[PDB]
């Protein structure tokens, strides 16, 4: 099951 | 890993609603596009208007692919939603913050085993006061609904003073809270 942290997702934004 | 996009658990579809009184509610609801990776999500989010900037009467909806963002959908008709009511001062301070947090809770599968009960989320931009909601598949799944509500409120950073409600879509299409958190 694929889960992502807020922090990881924010790091990807740019 | 050097070259592969980060996949999401689900493919998601972003929808846009603009009111046009000459059309059925359904016909005003239009697909922007779909994505199933983190990079593709940011590619979409980064080019579209902040909610705070839409015309009054517009919605965004982000729903799992195969689930239409309407209560008639097989996966919505027995469900309901956790509702966040904003006032006019929160359009400034909270709307866009809260909405992005909401999207991240969806794409990141933030509700453990009960992320499967999530159908989607919608932001209503309205002169009277904005709303954000997360829709879940079954208003009778007390543990699922209640776990999603708790974690959502935590993620939004809402103080214990603020209480939010969950309403079944049956009631709404006919409003009382089945649960509050
Ligand atoms: N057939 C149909 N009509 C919908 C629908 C829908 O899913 N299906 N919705 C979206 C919706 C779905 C669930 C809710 F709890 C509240 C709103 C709004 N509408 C229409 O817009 C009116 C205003 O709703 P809104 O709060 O989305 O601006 C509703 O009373 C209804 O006539």
């Amino acid at each position: 099951r694929i889960i992502y942290d807020r922090k990881f997702l924010m790091e990807c934004r740019n | 890993e050097h070259y592969i996009k980060h996949p999401l658990q689900n493919r998601w579809a972003l929808w846009f609603f603009k009111n046009d009184k000459s059309k059925t509610w359904q016909a005003n609801l239009r697909l922007i596009s779909k994505f199933d990776t983190v990079e593709d999500f940011w590619a979409l989010y980064n080019h579209i208007q902040l909610s705070s900037n839409l015309m009054p009467g517009c919605d965004y909806s982000l729903f799992k692919d195969g689930i239409e963002p309407m209560w008639e959908d097989e996966k919505n008709k027995r469900g309901g939603r956790w509702l966040i009511t904003l006032n006019k001062q929160q359009r400034r301070s909270d709307l866009d913050r809260f909405w992005l947090e909401t999207l991240l809770c969806l794409i990141g599968e933030s509700f453990d085993d009960y992320s499967d009960d999530v159908c989607g989320a919608v932001v209503n931009v309205r002169a009277k006061g904005d709303k954000i909601a997360i829709w879940t598949t079954e208003c009778e799944n007390r543990e699922a609904v209640t776990h999603i509500g708790r974690v959502y409120k935590e993620r939004l950073g809402l103080p214990p003073k603020i209480v939010i409600g969950y309403q079944s879509h049956a009631d709404t299409a006919t409003t009382k809270n089945r649960f509050v958190v």
